């Protein structure tokens, strides 16, 4: 029974590593983007097996094999395991998320919103203490003790009927890039510390992400990636 | 009564393949029905059954999925290879790719051949399989002792061939870190039985193609994690 | 029934080379000298469409010809565009005459993408999800074209799509391609460089909406 | 028998949308009946159905 | 079913941040208040969505957009989410309370009393150690280990039949301000450390508050706040 | 009933002690091995009662009773208790694994793969942080809090029908050593810390291993080891 798609696609795998928020911060802005902006990177990540760049959907995958240069570097990701696993033009399943710290004896919470929405900015001031509004909202916020462990299951949250593995259409009449999907994701995830911005610290914190597919289904078989004869 | 707390031996742990579920987050959701999509998939065997085309490095970086029958004659087989999924020849077939993501396999292997040449030409071909031994057989005489079959050029154009499943175990190693009895299973070869006919003014050098597919009893086991080398 | 003319086979064509007809997109440019005349314009006055397809091929070889051609229906392909992100021109078609294999297509490397801008470093592109696997093309609905027995092509693919229906000017979920399996060879005197002709038929369409003729953005 | 303690994977956590209830604090309470108030509301659709007036910026 | 008021008003949201008590302290006194008093602020908070100032009911909302000045600053709060959510002249539901620390590895307890009562002052002396009486009483007191987490549900505790979203009457015959309700709250909450006052420390501690509505109902629809065209 | 093989072979015993991984590292290479290689030792261990050397199957057991010398030392192991226990030409059972730290207040995770596979090498780079790929994969990865405890049961995973206690055949036609089995094991185990290689530390960590047999069976009785008259 090992060949069953359900029995195959029911295990956790790492996705990406992200830093820990310490302020409201500005969300990344679409491309092309000019210099001088205050948008910060490496704090927000989108839930999607397909390639992405700088927390946004993408078509071509890249890597920084050349370290030297000038400018701002970017994040990238792609589910090597999922893509190599099998062939399916279409796919749908519930996405399960789990997070574990990568620093000694740390405590924090996590925040999420589904597709179509966007990060909530701005901050309040309580008794001379500034706190971003993202602490409270309509959507779940999770809390864990020191050490840390977070787990829950998100339901399907995209308008499209299924998730296209290799799509070839366009999304809009003008300037739309061919083949770039629209909402093939489960939303965005982010982490933050329940402390006022006034007590920000210089040392950076980093955290990994693991995901798991539940109740997977597929359609319209396809091809598999080529491997060299070198 | 009060919680008769029975502490668990190793709780407060994270495990990769824990089967049970977790707490729902945003329940009470509705989804658009997807019954309108045809071509549903159940198991990888559906793709594993469909045949595909192998290839070979060009005879003295371009692999070739076809072979042309030469005019020269020799007692050695014209094309042969070991039956080992790790070999490059299977390194792009669907069956090989799927098998590369498992510990072991089980079942027979199915092979198909096709001819592409002139009109008024005829010939004969011999198909054979040889279990492992000291070294690969070379002469058609030696091969003839092993299991073989006769494929006529003109009777049909694809004399399907299947290698029987033979091994001193219940499975076999999908990949061979070191040569072993359970890993390799000898070789398979094709021999030109007799000189083919060259009719008037027809082109020369006919073309032959080979296809591979998993047998009806083909089965994998013990999934593993992939090699991400293909990204490079 | 719409009919169109493709480029003519020549022995100079290498192996694994190909050309494709993305339906219904090719209609806008009247690809291969094809003019449906009714559906082509009817699409303009509507926005959403949902229909099937039915294709055919032809190529006449002769007793003293040999070769092998591969024809298949590959969905969700995006090979009908230049690497920059612009579809090719008629001059470019007449020039190339064929799509030659390249590591870029093998890897999905040079498929269209958005430039990052001045804020970012230049990333090194390595791979994409729309790669082309030359050998495994046979998996999809397909047929062979052998000079000794190549009669014609026939296929009937049911409708597919991320949604029950899509916009006409953008939707592309089915595509026809032809591949040269064995390079063409023949003795001189018989039919030289036979032409390739294609036919297309939609089935059970349902045009949606109503508005004036679509206007360029 | 003794507690066959089966530790939970990710307990000792706080979650915003946990559906289950919690421990009561000051139970055994009585309330004044409120049946006398008319105009009960069930879902926002009731207000969404009632029409209203749009507007536009004054023409120059 | 998402439109159902019950399915909507069943999630936790932040309310306010408060300091941690270290002594008996004096309760705030009504307005107008003259200088020189010993009443301290930022320790007691009332459970009410409606606007409040200095831990007391209020009518007009204010904010300290101008930091500079002289005098004593005040606390304020208003349930942005609840007010923007919908329209209902009347409302009633059980109020659920939850508290989490905002400092590293802290332990404490919480104390509450319902409406109509008031803070209990004064302190005893045990073996030359002074302890406020608020440690013990008729009402619940909660205790948690280090790190900290507090949760429980309070029943309805006000004389009024329901909670008026926008009221317009008066409470008393003389000097009563029009529109200011009387007991639209679930009481008052406060936090303290189980240590003698003799061991007070200078460093301040701060704690947040989260609330959740259970079994909500409404009546007599109303209007929604205006938003500018700027 | 004490004489029953099942009632006897159902208790945990120590197997070996291993270090904690801090990088991708190179796997040991077969024998004979020449100098200058980068393969490192004392990180991977194979699950097998039979004698092993340098994390690989072996025939003859050795010990370093002479400490002085030159070159690289090697690991060895053999289940003294199991061998002395009884006589059985053939054996099969599920292998249960458990691990406990040997250092003060340590946290980590463990990784495993079955027979026939091999260690996955290479590493990625995220936002200028290098992480080996062995973090994520198709096979289970376990996580525990500080202090540490790991437990689970592995199913039978070898092609051979049973496990031969004293085998005498050969595995391959050419150069195969007589009597050396092929896959009499349950795989390989290894431990690692969820931290980037960039933050490697000099101090070494060590961890022990305990195993337990479940549902044991045997065949074809045999002899027992000799003991001297000295």
């Amino acid at each position: 029974n090992h060949t069953n798609v359900k029995f195959l696609f029911d295990r956790s795998r790492l996705l990406n590593v992200i830093k820990v928020l310490e302020k409201d911060a500005v969300f990344p802005r679409p491309f092309p983007t000019q210099e001088g902006a205050q948008q910060d990177d490496g704090y927000f990540c989108l839930l999607t097996p397909r390639p992405t760049v700088a927390s946004r959907p993408a078509t071509r995958f890249g890597l920084y094999a050349n370290p030297s240069g000038s400018g701002v570097l970017a994040n990238t990701s792609l589910d090597f395991n999922f893509y190599s696993l099998a062939c399916f033009t279409y796919f749908r399943s519930d996405l399960e998320v789990t997070v574990v710290s990568l620093e000694p004896d740390l405590e924090f919470a996590v925040g999420w919103f589904p597709s179509g929405s966007e990060y909530q900015a701005s901050s309040f001031v309580y008794d001379q203490l500034h706190v971003p509004f993202h602490f409270t909202g309509r959507t779940p916020r999770a809390f864990a003790s020191k050490g840390g462990k977070v787990s829950f299951v998100l339901p399907w949250n995209s308008v499209s009927s299924v998730l296209p593995v290799r799509w070839g259409g366009a999304s809009k009449l003008s300037s739309a890039t061919r083949g770039l999907p629209a909402h093939a994701d489960w939303g965005t995830i982010y982490a933050f510390v329940p402390r006022p911005n006034e007590k920000k610290s210089t040392a950076v914190k980093h955290v990994a992400v693991y995901i798991r597919y539940k109740n997977a289904r597929a359609w319209c078989p396809s091809m598999l990636p080529f491997r060299s004869y070198k | 009564g009060p919680i008769p707390t029975a502490p668990r031996e190793n709780s407060l742990m994270f495990l990769s393949t824990l089967p049970d579920d977790t707490v729902p987050a945003y329940g009470n959701v509705r989804t658009p029905p997807v019954n309108y999509l045809p071509g549903e998939i159940t198991d990888l065997l559906q793709l594993a059954r469909i045949p595909t085309l192998m290839a070979f490095e060009r005879v003295p970086d371009t692999y070739v999925p076809y072979v042309a029958v030469p005019t020269q004659f020799d007692d050695r087989p014209l094309i042969s290879f070991p039956i080992t999924l790790s070999d490059p020849v299977y390194q792009n077939t669907l069956v090989g790719a799927i098998s590369s993501n498992f510990a072991n396999y089980r079942g027979c292997i199915q092979i198909t051949l096709t001819f592409c040449g002139p009109m008024m030409a005829r010939g004969k071909f011999l198909l054979s399989y040889s279990p492992p031994n000291g070294t690969q057989p070379q002469t058609l005489s030696e091969a003839m002792q092993c299991t073989y079959s006769i494929w006529d050029i003109g009777l049909n154009s694809s004399w399907t061939f299947v290698v029987p499943y033979i091994s001193p175990s219940d499975y076999r190693e999908t990949r061979a870190i070191t040569n072993s009895v359970y890993s390799a299973d000898g070789w398979f070869s094709l021999h030109k039985l007799t000189k083919i006919t060259l009719p008037p003014d027809c082109p020369q050098s006919p073309c032959i193609l080979f296809f591979a597919s998993a047998g009806e009893d083909y089965t994998l086991r013990l999934p593993v994690d992939c090699n991400p080398s293909y990204v490079f | 029934w719409y009919t169109g003319r493709l480029n003519s086979w020549t022995k100079a064509v290498k192996t694994f080379s190909f050309q494709a007809v993305p339906l219904p997109g090719a209609f806008l440019s009247r690809q291969g000298g094809l003019n449906g005349g009714a559906f082509t314009a009817t699409l303009h006055r509507h926005f959403l469409m949902k229909c099937g397809w039915q294709v055919q091929v032809q190529c006449n070889l002769t007793q003293f010809h040999q070769g092998a051609l591969l024809v298949a229906m590959v969905p969700e392909t995006t090979l009908d565009v230049k690497p920059d992100g612009k579809a090719k021109s008629l001059q470019e078609l007449n020039e190339e005459q064929w799509v030659e294999m390249s590591d870029d297509y093998r890897t999905g490397k040079n498929m269209p993408f958005q430039s990052l801008g001045t804020y970012y470093r230049p990333p090194n592109w390595t791979w994409g999800p729309n790669f082309i696997n030359p050998y495994q093309v046979t998996v999809f609905p397909h047929q062979i074209l052998n000079a000794r027995t190549s009669t014609s092509v026939d296929i009937n693919v049911p409708y597919i799509g991320e949604t029950p229906t899509q916009s006409s000017e953008t939707q592309n979920s089915w595509t026809l391609l032809v591949m040269v399996l064995v390079p063409l060879d023949y003795k001189e005197g018989a039919t030289t460089d036979p032409e390739i002709t294609f036919s297309v038929r939609p089935t059970s369409p349902y045009f949606n909406g109503l508005r004036n003729r679509y206007t360029a953005g």
